[PDB]
Protein backbone atom coordinates (compact mmCIF):
# COMPACT_ATOMS: atom_id res chain seq x y z
CA UNK A 1 0.00 0.00 0.00
CA UNK A 2 1.44 3.67 1.11
CA UNK A 3 0.90 6.91 2.34
CA UNK A 4 -1.88 8.98 0.43
CA UNK A 5 -0.39 12.04 -0.28
CA UNK A 6 -2.46 14.23 2.11
CA UNK A 7 -1.02 12.47 5.06
CA UNK A 8 2.42 13.07 3.28
CA UNK A 9 1.85 17.01 3.20
CA UNK A 10 -0.12 16.90 6.91
CA UNK A 11 3.23 15.03 8.23
CA UNK A 12 5.91 17.19 7.08
CA UNK A 13 4.02 20.51 8.29
CA UNK A 14 4.09 18.83 11.82
CA UNK A 15 7.49 17.85 11.10
CA UNK A 16 8.68 21.28 10.17
CA UNK A 17 6.52 22.67 13.51
CA UNK A 18 7.73 19.91 15.54
CA UNK A 19 11.42 20.44 14.65
CA UNK A 20 10.98 24.65 15.57
CA UNK A 21 9.01 23.48 18.97
CA UNK A 22 12.15 21.09 19.74
CA UNK A 23 14.68 23.63 19.06
CA UNK A 24 13.05 25.78 20.84
CA UNK A 25 12.72 23.88 23.86
CA UNK A 26 16.15 24.66 24.73
CA UNK A 27 17.21 26.92 26.94
CA UNK A 28 20.20 29.31 25.93
CA UNK A 29 20.89 32.64 27.62
CA UNK A 30 24.22 30.75 28.30
CA UNK A 31 22.71 32.70 32.06
CA UNK A 32 19.66 29.93 32.36
CA UNK A 33 19.36 29.97 36.02
CA UNK A 34 20.12 32.89 38.09
CA UNK A 35 19.20 33.59 41.55
CA UNK A 36 17.09 36.86 42.04
CA UNK B 1 23.41 22.71 23.63
CA UNK B 2 23.42 19.60 25.93
CA UNK B 3 21.28 21.09 27.96
CA UNK B 4 17.37 21.33 27.85
CA UNK B 5 14.66 22.93 29.60
CA UNK B 6 12.94 20.37 32.13
CA UNK B 7 9.41 21.05 33.56
CA UNK B 8 8.49 21.12 36.87
CA UNK B 9 5.11 22.33 38.29
CA UNK B 10 5.26 25.69 40.48
CA UNK B 11 7.44 24.57 43.43
CA UNK B 12 6.98 28.27 44.47
CA UNK B 13 3.90 27.48 46.33
CA UNK B 14 5.61 24.30 47.96
CA UNK B 15 8.42 26.46 49.32
CA UNK B 16 6.40 29.40 50.44
CA UNK B 17 4.25 27.06 52.55
CA UNK B 18 7.05 25.11 53.90
CA UNK B 19 8.99 27.93 55.00
CA UNK B 20 5.90 29.26 56.19
CA UNK B 21 5.34 26.36 58.20
CA UNK B 22 8.75 26.03 60.02
CA UNK B 23 9.03 29.59 60.78
CA UNK B 24 5.34 30.34 62.37
CA UNK B 25 6.01 26.57 64.13
CA UNK B 26 9.57 27.76 65.41
CA UNK B 27 8.45 31.01 66.38
CA UNK B 28 7.55 29.56 69.57
CA UNK B 29 8.99 26.23 69.64
CA UNK B 30 12.77 27.50 70.21
CA UNK B 31 11.83 30.16 73.34
CA UNK B 32 9.49 27.12 74.54
CA UNK B 33 12.44 24.90 74.72
CA UNK B 34 15.06 27.54 75.59
CA UNK B 35 12.69 28.16 78.64
CA UNK B 36 11.71 24.87 79.83
CA UNK B 37 15.59 23.86 79.76
CA UNK B 38 16.18 26.75 81.91
CA UNK B 39 13.29 25.79 84.42
CA UNK B 40 14.90 22.34 84.96
CA UNK B 41 18.30 23.40 85.09
CA UNK B 42 18.04 26.14 87.30
CA UNK B 43 15.38 25.88 89.50
CA UNK B 44 15.05 21.91 90.47
CA UNK B 45 12.76 19.55 90.43
CA UNK B 46 11.71 18.24 94.25
CA UNK B 47 13.10 16.18 96.65
CA UNK B 48 11.15 13.32 98.19
CA UNK B 49 10.55 14.37 102.12
CA UNK B 50 8.13 12.86 104.17
CA UNK B 51 5.58 15.05 105.90
CA UNK B 52 6.79 16.83 108.69
CA UNK B 53 4.70 16.30 112.02
CA UNK B 54 1.97 19.08 113.02
CA UNK B 55 1.82 20.30 109.43
CA UNK B 56 -0.36 19.96 106.25
CA UNK B 57 1.11 20.63 102.37
CA UNK B 58 -1.45 22.06 99.45
CA UNK B 59 -2.44 20.86 96.52
CA UNK B 60 0.76 21.85 94.93
CA UNK B 61 3.88 20.57 96.55
CA UNK B 62 2.77 17.01 95.71
CA UNK B 63 4.39 16.73 92.38
CA UNK B 64 7.85 16.48 90.85
CA UNK B 65 8.57 18.92 87.75
CA UNK B 66 8.07 22.34 89.06
CA UNK B 67 6.13 23.82 86.06
CA UNK B 68 3.75 20.56 86.68
C1 LIG C 1 29.40 17.97 77.29
C2 LIG C 1 28.55 19.22 77.27
C3 LIG C 1 27.14 19.04 76.73
C4 LIG C 1 26.25 18.10 77.53
C5 LIG C 1 24.77 18.23 77.22
C6 LIG C 1 23.87 17.28 77.99
C7 LIG C 1 22.48 17.84 78.27
C8 LIG C 1 22.53 19.07 79.17
C9 LIG C 1 21.19 19.64 79.50
O1 LIG C 1 20.48 20.22 78.72
O2 LIG C 1 20.88 19.44 80.78
C10 LIG C 1 19.73 20.14 81.31
C11 LIG C 1 18.56 19.20 81.43
C12 LIG C 1 18.94 17.92 82.11
O3 LIG C 1 17.75 17.26 82.58
P1 LIG C 1 17.60 16.89 84.12
O4 LIG C 1 17.63 18.16 84.88
O5 LIG C 1 18.56 15.82 84.48
O6 LIG C 1 16.11 16.33 84.21
C13 LIG C 1 15.02 17.21 83.88
C14 LIG C 1 13.73 16.42 83.84
O7 LIG C 1 13.71 15.48 84.92
C15 LIG C 1 13.49 15.67 82.55
O8 LIG C 1 13.10 16.60 81.52
P2 LIG C 1 11.59 17.12 81.44
O9 LIG C 1 10.79 16.36 82.42
O10 LIG C 1 11.61 18.60 81.50
O11 LIG C 1 11.04 16.69 80.00
C16 LIG C 1 11.68 15.63 79.26
C17 LIG C 1 11.15 15.67 77.84
C18 LIG C 1 10.79 17.06 77.39
O12 LIG C 1 9.91 17.02 76.25
C19 LIG C 1 8.84 17.82 76.29
O13 LIG C 1 8.56 18.51 77.23
C20 LIG C 1 8.06 17.75 75.01
C21 LIG C 1 7.83 19.12 74.39
C22 LIG C 1 9.11 19.93 74.26
C23 LIG C 1 8.96 21.22 73.48
C24 LIG C 1 8.64 21.03 72.00
C25 LIG C 1 8.52 22.33 71.22
C26 LIG C 1 8.18 22.16 69.75
C27 LIG C 1 9.30 21.58 68.91
C28 LIG C 1 10.55 22.45 68.85
C29 LIG C 1 11.67 21.86 68.02
C30 LIG C 1 11.27 21.52 66.59
O14 LIG C 1 11.99 14.91 76.89
C31 LIG C 1 13.25 15.27 76.57
O15 LIG C 1 13.82 16.24 77.01
C32 LIG C 1 13.84 14.32 75.57
C33 LIG C 1 14.90 13.39 76.15
C34 LIG C 1 16.23 14.08 76.44
C35 LIG C 1 16.45 14.46 77.90
C36 LIG C 1 17.68 15.32 78.14
C37 LIG C 1 18.98 14.69 77.68
O16 LIG C 1 18.17 18.92 80.05
C38 LIG C 1 16.86 18.97 79.75
O17 LIG C 1 15.99 19.07 80.58
C39 LIG C 1 16.64 18.88 78.28
C40 LIG C 1 15.29 19.44 77.83
C41 LIG C 1 15.06 19.25 76.35
C42 LIG C 1 13.72 19.72 75.83
C43 LIG C 1 13.41 19.23 74.43
C44 LIG C 1 14.43 19.64 73.38
C45 LIG C 1 14.29 18.91 72.05
C46 LIG C 1 12.91 19.00 71.44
Amino acid sequence: SGYTPDEKLRLQQLRELRRRWLKDQELSPREPVLPP
Amino acid sequence: GKRLFIIKPSGFYDKRFLKLLRFYILLTGIPVVIGITLINVFIGEAELAEIPEGYVPEHWEYFKHPIS
